[PDB]
């Protein structure tokens, strides 16, 4: 697990991978970690899955409800209010590592949210398991204001860094690039890794297996 | 919380809810029971029926437990979840007290449940009456009613609905010692006050009795043509 | 269909090329479907006179 | 053409289409008129 | 026109009218006050006047301009009882959506949330409907200056020109036919229009004494109260 | 405090609950308004004059979204409506966090109804006095319903609320069938409000909000002026 | 506040009350339905009240609430109050089947409905419910059942029964045409439509103006089927046929 983002000079550009770990067995190779919030605000989760969800479920609701209410565009400090007030409350028996970002009329703005309700306004996160390796990438070789194709550079060889170091990460990097006008969002933007070609056929056929009782319903 | 006070007392000490439930009492079908000195036998008239779709739906006699039966008057909602309360509360009594329950006991629970209804805030007071008969451990049949203030009173006889006073003026016009002698003799007794009650077009009635030791049994209307055949040609030869 | 103002427009139009192609009975009967037609509008603003 | 107002809008019309003969000033009352009075009377059928 | 209770509590009529709140638009007309707000092109001015009677009273003391947040401010009509409760509701829910929210809330946002307060008195048979009302102004980002009227009804609209009380339907007689002309209003246009309008329809030639002004403009959106000083330069610049 | 806790509508020795009776005059007195399903989507019409020019008809609106694909309006007064409105608007949050899907027209209905039927019973509280139009395409058809103070709904093809309704629904007989578009409506809905509007229909006079598959959605005064343009 | 207060609970001088007696005068108009059987099946007929040429014509029934998967029932009164009570017993149908996994019997389901109707009826100072139904159902103990619910909170076991407008006048041949056990389901539904062919004073049986519903024990599927519109008028005509030849042979 492996989640980070970056403000480059006109957006944000954030990054994942796919993969959930039961333990040490890789149980999901497709898990999209990177989740709506509004038109202008996303969100990526870490930690206890479930709760991310049900947590970016509710919250995105609200701002839904809520923006649907104003008839105006939300703002990034509203859901980060809402998070950083519930999840104190909650005292951190719920477990998610969240990375907040949002292009609002102010501009762009992105959070890192910890479980007990601290937050910071930050240009670059990255959390997660391997958020360590990335963080290295994003201090050896960020720059401010860089532009958005150096900046999906910068997060998918970031992301990158714990594909290759991290044990309970490396799949396809998911990426997304919010500017004042445009939203985009997109999971395969690369395959670091495939699976080999089977060389074996183990085909069985039709009659390999004794079956005890037969049993036919007819449906339409 | 609605909280009213309804039953008030009147400028000349009157309860207008009681007295008018007792009213709503007053026009219920008639029902009768008698007690032996082995059996039992209680029943109700004008059954109304359509006559033609089901019955077994608008049966008003129950049991509240195997010694226990029960029958009543008034309106049939409110009868019914008393009767779902005391069959909670007579079990209630096998998980205390180890014996069956007394009639005496359960008509106390019934009218000692009554009365403080009455007492309560925002409730009309109930629109019923009962025939408890109760056969007990070591034999004694007897029976009792329940007024809708809550009070229990026992009797030898005894008959409430529409049509009740002039049959309990029969009742003590022809109740004696020797017509308790024979079990149907007490039964042809009940059926002469269901036909000295009101028109009854043959198929009018709803008989049980009990022996003090079996459960309730009715019979089909072939002892109720029969014991009316008994007792028309009984009046008959008598005329 | 729901207008009835046009009506007035396409019967004055029949009106006028049955008696202008030599037809006056045909044409004397589409104006009287002109006219029990026309008794029913709220506003014939000039249709009133155009009819007229 | 009159779909069944009452026995009133019977002599509502038909008394009514003889001002139409004597408003062009004939003699006869014609059918053209009848026709010109439902749909004025029937137009008060549609007046509230 | 009633049946039963509707003359007492708020049912509907056989009419189907409802009666108590009616009764209560003019329970502001027995306050004997008319307040006037004018919105400029880049600026909103509050004008009303106020009645001290006794040299005995503090005259520091009977401002119905109220500043609710730090760039808002309304003016209250009606009675002070519930004016001043009303005030109270206002900035304890505004503080609150600077809680939830970390930003300072719109002013048509304020106003529905007054009026849906209000909403709840005349929904209600049990309470009384607070018969005052309310106006408030508001500097707001890509919209500028713009003036919100809540009722006791728990309606509300945005304003261009705004008169309330006992000369309000003169005054707004007065003040669509100042707009009608569709002039480009400034500060001080603004200003001597939104002086006319309540000095002509009242007529009373008033010294700086018996008035009080609020008002914000974009340049500075704090929403301030005028001194007797500038309010006594804006008069004998009226007088030309 | 506390509330009441008696109904104070009661049935009539006639048999009729007075307060209803009354409260569906209350919509009588309302706003006239249309709104018509036409093969594509539901086009919804209202009628808004400001009672003057110093009033901001860009402030306040009739028509109004509750969720991506379902919108409606009113025929009724003012405060009732946006209670209501605001519950509505939390009922498809409580379907969605449940269901992950945007809810049914039907199924909101479904709530809103025993909302209202709730609250017509409940002690000591006057009924509501508005009439709803609810507009949605779920599931490729479009959808048209309607509510009433009393908590009923029905399915309408094309129906009309408000003032004159019982002569707008005769021109919406004499005017709709089966095969029309939503512009179509449009110009039909033009053609019903100018039957009981004033004597200027303009961009601001009325407010028209349109499903599609694609979604509800409101209309601007530009293309609302554009509507007005070659009406009638 | 007491001045208020209009004493919805209390008895009237005559005993009585008068109420639930102002909602049974209520439950006489806007709505005519029946139920009938004698054998395999049982058949509810509803009368349509909307019969407006706007209509979308959707939802699978009008007056008909399928409870459980084997049992529904067809309603009568007002729609608004109707809408609480078919998904308030709904769910009681499945807490007892989530209580003992069984599907559950009908009278008892009845009874456990009206108690919760007769609760208004006796205190809490509330409006009742002037909503009376009819209830179809199939169970393993007694088979197809019929009952009948009333404003009042009492119910009642019947065969065949309508709660129209003219209520007593469909009852009225309603014992004047039947046959204990024999009337099977297609001979019951002829006899259907001769009664809504009576109570129906809009005559020539519109239908479109009409619901049926029926349900029949198959094997482990007590299916409840919902008539279409396309045999309706066939069995109308088939009544038709019948009655010209009946009336010219006399």
């Amino acid at each position: 697990t492996t989640i980070a983002g970056v403000v480059y000079k006109d957006g944000i550009v954030l990054g994942a991978d796919t993969r959930a770990t039961e333990g040490m067995v890789v149980a999901d190779k497709n898990c999209s970690k990177i989740h709506f919030i509004s038109p202008n605000i996303y969100c990526c989760g870490a930690g206890t899955a479930a709760d991310t969800d049900m947590t970016t479920q509710l919250i995105s609701s609200n701002l839904e409800l809520h923006s649907l209410s104003t008839g105006r565009l939300p703002r990034v400090v509203t859901a980060n209010r809402m998070l950083k007030q519930m999840l104190f409350r909650y005292q951190g028996y719920i477990g998610a590592a969240l990375v907040l970002g949002g292009v609002d009329v102010t501009g762009p703005h992105l959070y890192s949210i910890y479980p007990h309700g601290s937050t910071d306004k930050l240009p670059y996160v990255t959390m997660g398991s391997g958020s360590l390796a990335a963080m290295a990438v994003f201090e050896d070789k960020f720059r401010p204001d860089m532009e958005e194709e150096e900046a999906k550079n910068l997060v998918s060889e970031a992301i990158a860094a714990g594909i290759f170091n991290d044990l309970g990460s490396g799949s396809n990097i998911d990426l997304c690039v919010i500017s004042k006008n445009k939203l985009d969002f997109l999971r395969p933007y690369t395959v670091p890794n495939k699976k080999g070609t089977r060389l074996g056929r183990y085909r069985c056929e039709k009659g390999t297996t004794a079956v005890l009782t037969e049993k036919i319903t007819p449906l339409e | 919380s609605y909280d009213r006070a309804i039953t008030v007392f009147s400028p000349d000490g009157h309860l207008f809810q009681v007295e008018y439930a007792q009213e709503a009492v007053k026009k219920g079908s008639t029902a009768v029971g008698v007690r032996g000195r082995d059996i039992v036998v209680l029943g109700v008239e004008k059954k109304s029926v359509a006559k033609l779709q089901d019955e077994r739906t608008v049966r008003k006699i129950c049991a509240l437990d195997d010694n226990v039966c029960m029958a009543f008057a008034g309106l049939t909602a409110d009868a019914r979840i008393v009767i779902n309360r005391a069959r909670v509360e007579c079990q209630s009594h096998r998980l205390t007290v180890e014996d069956p329950v007394t009639v005496e006991y359960i008509t106390r629970y019934i009218a000692s449940l009554k009365q403080r209804y009455t007492q309560s805030n925002g409730r009309r007071p109930f629109g019923i009456s009962a025939l408890i008969v109760g056969f007990d451990f070591d034999g004694t049949p007897r029976l009792y009613q329940t007024d809708p203030s809550g009070t229990y009173h026992a009797w030898k006889a005894n008959a409430i609905g529409r049509g009740a006073k002039s049959v309990r003026e029969f009742l003590e016009k022809n109740y004696t010692d020797e017509a308790i002698e024979t079990d149907d003799l007490t039964i042809k007794l009940v059926i002469k006050a269901l036909l000295e009650v009101v028109q009854s077009g043959g198929k009018n009635i709803e008989l049980a009795v009990m022996r003090r030791d079996q459960s309730l049994k009715i019979l089909n209307p072939e002892e109720i043509e029969k014991y009316v055949a008994e007792i028309e040609k009984e009046k008959e030869e008598n005329e | 269909m729901d207008d009835k103002a046009l009506l007035v427009e396409v019967q004055l139009l029949e009106s006028k090329t049955y008696h202008a192609l030599s037809n006056l009975p045909k044409a004397r009967a589409a104006l009287t479907s002109a006219r029990t037609t026309a008794n029913a509008i709220y506003c014939p603003p000039k249709l009133q006179a155009t009819l007229d | 053409l009159m779909p069944g107002a009452s026995g009133a809008e019977v002599k509502g019309v038909c008394t009514e289409a003889g001002m139409y003969a004597l408003r062009e000033r004939r003699v006869h009352v014609t059918q053209e008129d009848f026709e010109m009075a439902v749909a004025k009377v029937m137009q008060k059928d549609s007046e509230k | 026109s009633s049946a039963g209770f509707d003359r007492h509590i708020t049912i509907f009529s056989p009419e189907g009218r409802l009666y108590q709140v009616e009764y209560a638009f003019k329970a502001i007309n027995q306050g004997g006050l008319t307040s006037v707000a004018v919105r400029g092109k880049d600026c909103a001015v509050i004008v009303t006047q106020k009645k001290v009677p006794d040299k005995l009273l503090d005259s520091s003391t009977v401002t119905h301009l109220f500043k609710i947040t730090e760039n808002i401010g309304c003016v209250m009509t009606g009675m002070t009882a519930d004016s001043r409760s009303q005030v109270q509701r206002a900035r304890y829910e505004a503080a609150n959506w600077k809680y939830k929210y970390g930003y300072e809330i719109p002013v048509d946002m304020l106003c529905k949330r007054i009026a849906d307060i209000s909403q709840v008195y005349t929904q209600n048979a049990e309470m009384r409907p607070l018969g005052c009302c309310m106006i408030l102004i508001g500097i707001d980002e890509e919209q500028g200056p713009q003036v919100y009227k809540c009722d006791p009804a728990g309606y509300y609209c945005g304003f261009k020109a705004t008169a309330a009380g006992v000369k309000q339907t003169e005054s707004t007689s007065f003040l669509e036919k100042k707009v009608k002309k569709k002039f480009d209003w400034t500060f001080e246009q603004t200003v001597e229009t939104a002086i006319t309008c309540l000095s002509t329809v009242l007529s009373i030639d008033f010294k700086p004494s018996e008035i009080e002004v609020g008002v914000v403009t974009v340049e500075n959106p704090k929403f301030r109260i005028l001194t007797e000083a500038e309010i006594d330069a804006h008069l004998v610049a009226l007088a030309e | 405090e506390r509330g009441y806790s008696f109904s104070l509508t009661t049935f009539s020795p006639s048999g009729k609950l007075v307060q209803i009776e009354y409260a569906l005059a209350a919509v009588a007195g309302g706003a006239p308004s249309v709104g018509i399903k036409a093969a594509n989507g539901v086009v919804l019409a209202t009628e808004k004059k400001q009672k003057s020019i110093l009033y901001d008809e860009r402030s306040v609106h009739k028509v109004e979204p509750i969720t991506k694909h379902i919108g409606l309006v009113y025929s009724g007064m003012g405060p009732d409506y946006r209670v209501l409105v605001h519950r509505a608007r939390k009922l498809a949050q409580q379907y969605y966090l449940v269901y992950q899907e945007p809810i049914p027209t039907a199924q909101l209905v479904q709530r809103v109804a025993s909302v209202m039927q709730e609250y017509t019973q409940s002690g000591g509280v006057r009924p509501f006095g508005v009439s709803l139009l609810i507009c949605g395409w779920n599931e490729g058809r479009p959808y048209l319903f309607q509510s009433d103070p009393s908590g009923a709904y029905f399915a309408w093809k094309a129906t009309a609320m408000g003032k004159n309704y019982v002569n707008g629904k005769t021109f919406l007989e004499k005017r709709y069938n089966e095969d029309l578009e939503l512009e179509d409506a449009i110009h039909t809905a033009i053609l019903t409000l100018k039957e009981s509007f004033e004597g200027q229909m303009t961009e601001d006079n009325i407010e028209v909000g349109i499903c599609n598959e694609a979604g509800f959605r409101r209309l601007t005064p530009t293309e609302v002026k554009d509507y007005l343009a070659a009406i009638a | 506040s007491r001045r208020y207060d209009s004493r919805t609970t209390i008895f009237s001088p005559e005993g009585r009350l008068y109420q639930v007696e102002y909602a049974m005068e209520a439950i006489g108009h806007a709505g005519t339905c029946l139920g009938i059987l004698a054998n395999d099946g049982v058949l509810l007929a509803a009368e349509r009240r909307n019969i407006h040429k706007l209509l979308d014509e959707v939802f699978f029934s009008e007056k008909i609430y399928k409870l459980n998967e084997d049992m529904a029932c067809s309603v009568a009164g007002i729609t608004s109050d109707a809408n609480v009570l078919t998904n308030e017993l709904r769910l009681i149908a499945q807490r007892y089947l989530l209580q003992y996994q069984e599907p559950i019997p009908c009278e008892q389901l009845v009874t456990a409905l009206c108690d919760i109707k007769q609760a208004y009826t006796q205190f809490g100072g509330k409006r009742p419910f002037g909503v009376s139904l009819l209830y179809i159902g199939w169970d393993k103990h007694y088979g197809f059942q019929l009952y009948q619910s009333d404003p009042s909170g009492n119910y009642g076991g019947w065969k065949a029964t309508c709660i129209g407008n003219n209520s007593a006048a469909a009852v009225s041949m309603l014992k004047q045409d039947y046959k204990e056990g024999e009337m099977t389901l297609k001979s019951a539904l002829a006899l259907a439509i001769k009664v809504l062919n009576k109570t129906m004073d809009v005559s020539k049986l519109s239908a479109e103006k009409v619901e049926i519903a029926t349900l029949t024990r198959e094997n482990g599927k007590t299916v409840i089927r919902v008539l279409k519109q396309k045999e309706v008028e066939q069995l109308i005509k088939k009544h038709e046929e019948e009655e010209a030849k009946a009336e010219r042979e006399k």
